[PDB]
């Protein structure tokens, strides 16, 4: 189990740590979080008392370094570091340990929300999609847009999501315009399957990681390019049984962790209508279907 | 954007345009089969679509056996109209392409939106305007050349004749209105209003009767008639 150390905590904040959430207090003596299972990403992110402007938080997986976090009062935002001296970073965590200055992750053995919202999930490709290659970690907020919806404003501080758009070349065949425009399996499978993500595990990455942007930051691009992966998939005729098989999976524990209260923001009716009652895969999310039913049923 | 009752004058600038009207494209007859079902029987129809500045139609014909052994024909037409209309400004000099292409249907967008992915500086438009043109089958002329037609065909007519020559197209386009508004209102009364004069013929390259201004005048105020008469006899009023 790893650590992620605190310098301190100068101002007083709302951390959340995967779907977990906690509080700290102006100047509490607060230095961190422990019993991070090793062999998962993670998310650490971050709304302060004063200013609910802005959620900003970083992604990061301890297998590659070993991280900290500072408030630094200049920019005014707790902000992930690394420290390269191991030595040095397993003498100051062992301290604060002691001293019992450290929360603990608090994982129940039976529970394996965070596994489910993150199987497919993994830091490499979080990079590419979060582009700041001196750090191990990745920076996400709340305002930060997507590259295609800056095609619709600056471009170190996007989101590089894959371009999603059913009314464009790319999604459409010369000469098949009705067939591709009304069954999206070439789309999905010749050009985003074969073509860019190569394989579905890395498909699901996205669609997973996307999500997460969305509810951990309600980033607003984040939450339409789940949706567009999602009805891709659903629009599609034509996808490996394995495939749906899994998005069931997926869906039905994105929308189980989904807070109640935020269901108006994050979710689409015409999307998810679309999709589990009008889609070629109508029947093929049984169990996205049933909990949406039980726990959304007025969206639909 | 949508064209409505704001932006009129739009429609007579020198800015390219066409109307594209769907709603003649699939048309079916209706019957009792010997065994008490019911049965459709597709006959020819046609794109109409209009340059409402020039009077310029082009009459893509719609030849039955397009529809042999398809499936969702109401569907699958508004993706032939959209394929057809596209080759059609493919076939058409760059400087004779529209800028603005508007659909009478809005059902009609994502089908042409979809087939002039090509062309991205053409907007893609639906209109506000109840627009008659499904009358269109009631101009005797056009009617003929529509069910002979023995395979897919395009003809080319002026749906203004030579009105041009003295009236704007502003004008012209409230005439072809007004006469396809009374057509599709009761179509019977409309051409005996059109025709029960003998004395007044239609050109054998014309569509409608070689009317002076002042019969033009007779005529228009005849179909505002024959509007409001029926529109009493509908409610009663
Ligand atoms: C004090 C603390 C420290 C680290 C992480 C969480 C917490 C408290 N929050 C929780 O325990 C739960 C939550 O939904 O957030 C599981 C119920
Ligand atoms: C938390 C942590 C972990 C690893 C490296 C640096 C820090 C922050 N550094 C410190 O807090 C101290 C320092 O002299 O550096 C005072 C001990």
């Amino acid at each position: 189990m790893n650590t992620v150390p605190f310098t301190s905590a100068p101002i007083e904040v709302t951390i959340g740590i995967d779907q977990y959430s906690f509080n700290v207090k102006e100047n509490q003596p607060f230095h961190g979080i422990k019993d991070i299972p090793i062999g998962h990403v993670h998310v650490i992110h971050f709304q302060h008392a004063d200013n609910s402007s802005m959620r900003y938080g970083y992604w990061f997986d301890c297998r590659m370094g070993n991280f900290y976090i500072q408030y630094d009062p200049k920019d005014g935002l707790y902000k992930m570091m690394e420290e390269r001296d191991g030595a040095k970073f397993e003498n100051i965590v062992h301290n604060f340990k002691e001293r019992q200055m450290m929360v603990s992750y608090p994982k129940i053995d039976e529970d394996d929300t965070w596994y489910n919202l993150t199987e497919f999930v993994q830091m490499d490709k979080i990079r590419k999609i979060v582009r700041k290659d001196e750090n191990q970690f990745s920076y996400v907020d709340s305002s930060m847009t997507t590259v295609q919806e800056n095609e619709l404003s600056d471009p170190a501080h996007s989101l590089n999501y894959t371009v999603i758009n059913f009314k464009s070349r790319e999604a459409i065949r010369p000469g098949h315009e009705m067939e591709d425009f009304l069954d999206k399996s070439y789309y999905l499978n010749t050009v985003m399957l074969q073509g860019i993500f190569k394989n579905s595990s890395n498909y699901f990455g996205e669609l997973q990681f996307a999500f997460l942007n969305a509810m951990f930051f309600g980033n607003y691009g984040s939450s339409l390019q789940w949706h567009a992966m999602i009805e891709l998939i659903c629009s599609s005729a034509t996808v490996p049984k394995h495939m749906l098989d899994k998005l069931d999976e997926i869906l039905y524990y994105q929308i189980k962790t989904l807070p109640e209260q935020y269901s108006d923001i994050l979710l689409n009716e015409r999307v998810w209508n679309i999709c589990l009652y009008s889609s070629f895969q109508k029947n093929s999310l049984h169990n996205t279907e049933k909990i949406m039913e039980n726990k959304y049923p007025e969206l639909l | 954007g949508a064209m409505n009752s704001s932006n009129y004058a739009e429609l007579f600038n020198n800015d390219i345009k066409l109307f594209v009207d769907d709603t003649n494209v699939y048309r079916v007859t209706v019957h009792k089969t010997f065994e008490g079902n019911v049965a459709t029987k597709a006959i020819n129809g046609c794109i109409f679509t209009l340059n409402p500045k020039t009077g310029h139609l082009f009459l893509k014909i719609i030849h039955t056996s397009v529809w042999a052994g398809q499936k969702r024909l109401s569907q699958l037409a508004k993706w032939k109209t959209a394929e057809e209309v596209s080759a059609l400004v493919r076939s058409l000099p760059k400087e004779e392409q529209p800028k603005q292409i508007i659909v009478t249907r809005k059902a009609m967008l994502d089908p042409l939106e979809v087939h002039m992915l090509d062309f991205p500086n053409i907007a893609i438009r639906p209109t506000e305007l109840r627009l008659p043109f499904s009358a269109a089958m009631s101009i005797d002329k056009l009617s003929d050349v529509v069910m002979k037609a023995t395979e897919p065909q395009m003809v080319l007519f002026n749906i203004y004749d030579d009105w041009l020559d003295r009236i704007s197209s502003y004008t012209a386009f409230s005439r072809l209105t007004l006469l396809l508004r009374a057509l599709k209102t009761n179509e019977e009364s409309a051409k005996m209003i059109l025709l029960s004069d003998p004395t007044i013929t239609i050109k054998s390259y014309h569509l409608w009767p070689s009317f002076t201004d002042e019969q033009w005048i007779t005529i228009e105020s005849q179909m505002r008639d024959l509007i409001l008469t029926e529109y009493g006899r509908k409610y009663n009023v």
